[PDB]
């Protein structure tokens, strides 16, 4: 369902935004189809990259690259109807991370990667919630430290319906 | 003579320093063929100034520039100048966008205090802010004159002829006398160069870089008797034309019957059972119809074609609609239908939620047979589970249940050059029962083209004059109530206010009427605009909207718009093999002591050479040229690999209405994919190409692309990336990147290609540039030209020739009259010869030798001259018809027209019009 | 009376006008050529004339070239140039004396002349002529290594290493220590050290000093701080718009200050030019 007008000015935001940084996913916000949360992985990742190490800012060099350009590409011929987009994005996120060694820079960052992560946003944001499952298959101890950070912030933001929740 | 051809790449002439260039007054006098698509600015020579340092725009430039500079568009004539003294640069433009491929007698003056621009002899600008001399005795080495561009590249694309610069300022009769010479040479003491390119090295250095340019023989400076008619504002065709429907108006020789064949197309199934419409149905429409026609001289022969296709004739045939608006989540009420799901289900909502249980079910149902449940994932789609007929609703399956006229046309492939194909559909619409193609569409002759109507309205009693509105659609009929209803605004600039022949249906006797469902006469308040009431409106008229039992006429100017469009287009559906007449009378040129001459328009049909059927040389022009338009067209389905496609709307002939605006009527690389899908960016730095094929492969001339719409943003490039000439024994020339307007048709000359060439590869950086259609002209004496005989044209006076003239016969469209007699009335008028088989006579011209006539010099008031000008052309201000034209007012005998719209001085006639030079009235 | 306004630069180039009578019709304002500019003709007069515009101007101001100034250890080649008349981009060749070659010429081809144009302001351009063992290193940095594959020998060779291989072992001016370095300094790259026939190690381990080589991050359109220093390219021309290619600055972090430390600091950008 994203709009034919949607879809011109996120075309031609694409072929004039620069790979580098996150001009590209700034416009393919505010899209038709609610997928939110691109731009705010960049300005997350970009804002908290101070506290990376060498690896991890070599990670995040490379990864946003990949985002920004898959993006630019995969946005194609795809389906103009909703579904269509979300697995694309969705897509984009698993390849990118995965292809550039996600589980090894997290474990190096774990502490950094627990406060990048918040429950609000992750409800917010479906990328955020792709962003957490992979990191879930990125190392037992990592896994760990995650699930401890998710809990305590669930329950914090949501009372007793957070202990009924987790069973 | 000789002409230069500036091939726009870097080919630059510079006088050399040897002349004294002209400091205080100067007259520039240049022929030129400019072609379309030029560099903005494109300088066609000018004067400069080498050694301001700072200051470059001192001196003056003649050239070739974009009015609306913001998305170039209106490429114009213009004359800048700034002399030493002045404080800024002062352009002034001529009054319309040039004209590509015409030859042009550019003429620009300064006397000191006022600069003026001459287009073909008509004054179409003037400026008084220069005033001063151009530039002091002591800056005299500093100036250098510059032919073909700047130094700049600013560079011109097009021929150069007879270049001429005076030291004085030329009145505008001095500089039409200079016009009418045609380059012949005289040495005068105000003659600083006059240039016959007879020895370019004489006079002309090359500018830098060492590229001069070609030096041809110039084809001719002009063409007596211009025979480009233009339709008006609203007309289309040369039917539209005041002169030439005026001679289909009151001839009654014009109107002679003729037989027109029409084909009704029956589907039927396997078994030749269950037709579309009963025999009795075409019996008595038939009937209707030949009775309605009797009276109007137009007979309609009854071919009845039945195909047996049970795999078309089961689906529902849909008129209006569009396939691609079908599950859109739009909702589109023309895709209604039972059979089609409701537009897809954009037009049919439901508590949804509650059918998700039945998917996957394997098996049909009903519910799930949507765009949004994606009709249940091919069950319905499918013969095994189910009926597709009946349940294969997506609008993507090939088994769809339903079609529409367009896709039945493309399966049938009728041929529609010969006969009028009544195919038949389901007009979901109350107000109309189908579409009529009209005369002047691609379609009018081929397998796309004819009527469609629906079965339950035809050869029904009480719905038969429905398809003779169809019919009059098809031979060129507007509504009767175009002008009113279907004008874009109240403020239209061809508003039928009043009845004419140039505003609304192009009828006059038939009175401005609203969009009104009863034969009775409107009443008031039913108008859009409410400007004026209506009466006498033609409401028994077939092309008003009133029900069939009241509609019994066709007005007589509507039958002459029919039968001017049943010579003009429709010669192939007649059996009659009658060759069209010659529109207008026999124009005269000139006259002697002793002798007149004639001069009279082609036939109205436009063809030069005799019809044979199979030939090609319907195709060829005067001179066995061959000028053919892109018949193929293919281009790469886009993210698909190969896909091959065929983009059908950059075929025939040109048909965008609205240049510079995008239209449905074009190749546009976005338009190549699903509207469901997200249209792809056109690959690196090859572009998307369209490819168009020509019919007969030959040595190619000139090539003519009509780039309707371009992207307003990047550089000069033009969006046209590339072009390549697909030769035919294999190879593949290309042109490089063109630079294109979006309203004038980029032209190319090919005079370096020596194979034959069968078709053209447009490329394209440009995800949004719309191609409307191509065109290829051949080199003179084309090999598939040369066979064929032409038309000739027999000359018949009244009284007869005194010799008995057999008339000798005729090809060159010119007659000089020897045996006359001084002071007896004469009359011409001239009969097409196409082998043995006359045409009806043209218009007679009526000639009192000795005495005055329209094109002699001389306004002779009594006889409706309101301008002559000794002059058969027009755009030069008087008409051919020694009639003024529209915003060109003239003076003096022989006629002087300027362009007075404009030309810094206010006038008396111009204050309650004009307020560009009178001010606010 | 018709105001031809106060005569600006384009009546006369290159002169300054006086106009005791005013600027209105009838008057005429006078123009002296500034230096070196010389008049050539017989008025400068500038009526103001009916039609509102200056008269043309009688004379102009010829701009030209005195005689060039004699370059350092060069020879003049053209005899032309001894004058003192010379136009607006007339060429002056000149041969440097023996011995002395122009400065930027190549090693595989020394050249020993030149030539000097006449700018357009009346100067000339600029031309010029230019002519045992060893002890064991007990005082080393802690983050720095060293290897002697040959022993302590007079003459070998040893490699400096530091801890850190995005660290590069270097010796700083005396005025700068590891935490001085201004961003315009570029430290000398120190690989190996020999030991001379004094007994003494040189250069000095002592002297030597690990400092934070530059990340890999040159050149990826991120100006990040660290490497936005001479050191290494300035970030290889990220921080600077001119050199980058995107032609955008987007400091790596974020957080980075547009106006700090990831400002442009290379001095070769049409920025600081
Ligand atoms: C029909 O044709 C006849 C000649 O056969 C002509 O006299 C008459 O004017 C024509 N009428 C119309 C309406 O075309
Ligand atoms: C009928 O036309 C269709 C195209 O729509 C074609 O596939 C089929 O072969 C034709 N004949 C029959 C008997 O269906
Ligand atoms: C389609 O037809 C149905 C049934 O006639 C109707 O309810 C629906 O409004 C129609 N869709 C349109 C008008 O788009
Ligand atoms: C499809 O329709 C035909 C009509 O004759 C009928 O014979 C057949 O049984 C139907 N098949 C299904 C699966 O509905
Ligand atoms: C046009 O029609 C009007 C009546 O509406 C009539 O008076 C006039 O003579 C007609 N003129 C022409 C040229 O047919
Ligand atoms: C049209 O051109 C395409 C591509 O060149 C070709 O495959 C096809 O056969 C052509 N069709 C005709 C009718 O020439
Ligand atoms: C065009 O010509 C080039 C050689 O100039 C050749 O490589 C290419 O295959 C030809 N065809 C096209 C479509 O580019
Ligand atoms: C130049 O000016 C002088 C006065 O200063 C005058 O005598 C002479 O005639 C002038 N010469 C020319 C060539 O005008
Ligand atoms: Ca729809
Ligand atoms: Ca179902
Ligand atoms: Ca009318
Ligand atoms: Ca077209
Ligand atoms: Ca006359
Ligand atoms: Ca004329
Ligand atoms: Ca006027
Ligand atoms: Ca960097
Ligand atoms: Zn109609």
């Amino acid at each position: 369902r994203l709009s034919l007008q949607n879809t011109a000015e996120i075309q031609h935001c694409l072929v004039n935004a620069g790979d580098v940084g996150c001009g590209v996913f700034e416009c393919f916000e505010n899209n038709s189809c609610e997928i939110r949360g691109l731009h705010g992985i960049c300005m997350t990742f970009l804002h908290n990259a101070g506290k990376f190490d060498a690896q991890g800012k070599s990670f995040i060099k490379d990864a946003l690259k990949c985002k920004a350009h898959a993006l630019r590409h995969r946005f194609g011929c795809i389906s103009r109807k909703c579904p269509a987009i979300r697995e694309m994005v969705s897509q984009l996120q698993r390849e990118c991370y995965l292809k550039h060694d996600l589980c090894a820079a997290a474990q190096e960052n774990t502490r950094v990667i627990v406060e990048m992560i918040h429950f609000k946003d992750l409800l917010l944001h479906e990328p955020y919630v792709d962003l957490v499952n992979l990191l879930l298959t990125c190392g037992e101890e990592v896994k760990e430290a995650i699930t401890h950070s998710v809990q305590v912030q669930c329950e914090q933001n949501w009372g007793s319906l957070c202990s009924i929740l987790s069973f | 003579s000789r002409a230069l051809y500036f091939s726009g790449r870097g080919e630059q002439l510079r006088l050399r320093a040897d002349l004294e260039l002209p400091r205080d007054a100067f007259t520039l006098q240049v022929w030129l063929r400019a072609e379309g698509g030029q560099r903005s600015p494109a300088v066609i020579t000018g004067l400069y100034d080498k050694c301001s340092y700072i200051s470059r725009d001192r001196g003056w430039v003649v050239g070739i520039h974009t009015i609306s500079d913001q998305d170039n568009k209106d490429p114009r004539y213009f004359f800048s100048l700034k002399t030493d003294r002045a404080r800024q640069v002062t352009t002034i433009n001529a009054h319309r966008s040039y004209l590509p491929g015409q030859w042009v007698y550019l003429a620009a003056t300064y006397d000191g205090q006022f600069m003026k621009l001459y287009v073909n002899g008509a004054q179409v600008a003037t400026s008084g802010e220069q005033v001063g001399g151009i530039f002091s005795p002591l800056t005299q080495k500093c100036k250098v004159l510059m032919l073909g561009g700047s130094a700049l590249n600013h560079n011109y694309r097009g021929y150069i002829e007879h270049f001429s610069l005076w030291k004085v300022a030329r009145t505008q009769r001095e500089i039409l006398s200079d016009m009418e010479t045609h380059g012949a040479h005289t040495a005068l003491p105000q003659l600083l160069l006059q240039e016959n390119w007879d020895n370019v090295k004489h006079a002309w250095s090359p500018m830098k870089d060492g590229s001069s340019p070609k030096v041809e023989f110039s084809n001719a400076h002009g063409f007596l008797l211009d025979t480009s008619l233009e339709p008006p504002l609203c007309g289309q065709t040369l039917c539209d034309n005041t002169e030439v429907i005026a001679s289909y108006n009151q001839l009654s020789s014009f109107r002679q019957p003729k037989v027109v064949r029409y084909r009704v197309v029956n589907l039927y199934e396997d078994d030749h059972k269950n037709p579309t419409v009963t025999r009795e149905q075409v019996d008595f429409q038939h009937h209707q119809l030949a009775e309605a026609f009797k009276q109007y001289n137009i007979s309609w022969e009854l071919d009845v074609l039945e195909v047996s296709n049970s795999s078309l004739r089961r689906r529902l045939i849909l008129a209006n609609c569009d396939i691609s608006k079908i599950g859109d989540e739009n909702c589109d009420p023309e895709c209604n239908h039972t059979l089609t799901g409701h537009d897809g289900g954009d037009c049919r909502h439901l508590r949804h939620p509650a059918f998700v249980k039945k998917q996957h079910n394997g098996v049909c149902d009903m519910d799930c047979n949507y765009e949004r449940f994606n009709f249940d994932g091919g069950e319905c789609c499918d013969p095994e589970i189910t009926n597709v007929t009946q349940t294969c609703f997506d609008p993507d399956s090939p088994h769809r249940a339903y079609l529409d006229v367009n896709e039945l046309k493309n399966i049938l492939k009728l041929d529609g050059s010969t006969h009028l194909n009544i195919f038949f559909a389901k007009s979901s619409e109350e107000e109309l029962a189908g579409v009529a193609t009209w005369p002047w569409d691609k379609e009018a002759l081929m397998h796309l083209g004819g009527i469609v109507l629906n079965p339950s309205f035809y050869g029904m009693p009480g719905h038969t004059h429905t398809m003779i509105h169809q019919i009059g659609h098809s031979l060129g009929l507007y509504h009767v109530f175009r002008g009113i209803s279907e004008i874009q605004s109240c403020s239209d600039p061809c508003m039928e206010t009043e009845p004419s022949f140039e505003t609304g249906d192009l009828c006059n006797d038939t009175n401005p009427a609203p969009k009104h469902k009863s034969c009775g006469d409107p009443g008031p308040g039913n108008d859009t605009c409410g400007f004026h009431s209506f009466f006498n409106t033609p409401y028994n008229n077939f092309m008003s909207y009133a029900d069939d039992d009241c509609t019994d006429s066709f007005t007589p100017n509507q039958v002459a718009r029919m039968h001017c469009y049943l010579d003009l287009v429709y010669q192939g559906w007649q059996p009659s093999r009658k060759p069209a007449p010659v529109a207008l009378a026999p124009q005269v040129l000139g006259h002697t002591t002793d002798s007149v001459t004639l001069e009279w328009f082609p036939p109205i049909d436009g063809h030069f050479f005799e019809r044979e059927l199979g030939s090609a040389c319907h195709l060829c022009l005067e001179g066995r040229i061959l000028v053919q338009y892109a018949s193929n067209a293919s281009s790469p389905m886009p993210c698909s690999p190969s896909g091959h496609w065929s983009p059908r709307e950059a075929e025939g002939h040109p048909d965008v209405e609205q240049p510079c605006k995008s239209s449905v009527r074009t190749w546009s690389p976005n338009s190549a994919v699903n509207p469901h899908t997200v249209p792809p960016a056109c690959p690196e730095p090859q572009g998307c190409y369209l490819e168009l094929e020509f019919l007969y492969p030959l040595v190619p001339e000139s090539l003519t692309i009509w780039v309707t719409f371009v992207s307003t943003d990047w550089d000069s490039s033009g969006a046209v990336n590339d072009i390549k000439l697909l030769a035919v024994s294999g190879k593949n020339i290309s042109l490089g990147p063109q630079n294109v307007f979006c309203d004038v048709p980029l032209t190319i000359r090919l005079w370096d290609v020596g194979e034959e060439v069968y078709g053209i590869q447009i490329y394209t950086l440009d995800e949004h540039l719309e191609i409307d259609a191509a065109m290829l002209t051949s080199t003179a004496d084309t090999p598939l030209c040369l066979q064929c005989k032409p038309l000739k044209y027999k000359v018949v006076r009244d009284p007869p020739l005194q010799m008995d003239v057999a008339s000798i016969l005729h090809l060159n469209r010119k007659f000089v009259d020897m045996d006359l007699n001084l002071g007896s009335v004469y009359q011409y008028w001239v009969i097409t010869i196409s082998g043995t088989e006359e045409s009806e006579p043209s218009p007679a011209v009526t000639y009192i030798h000795g005495s005055g006539y329209c094109g002699d010099g001389i306004i002779q008031k009594d006889q409706g001259e309101q301008c002559d000008d000794m002059n058969k052309i027009n755009g030069d201000g008087c008409s051919l018809f020694c009639r003024q034209e529209v915003s060109f007012n003239c003076i003096d005998e022989p006629s002087r027209c300027y362009f007075h719209d404009g030309d810094g001085v206010c006038e008396e006639f111009e204050q309650k019009t004009s307020i560009k030079d009178c001010g606010v009235y």
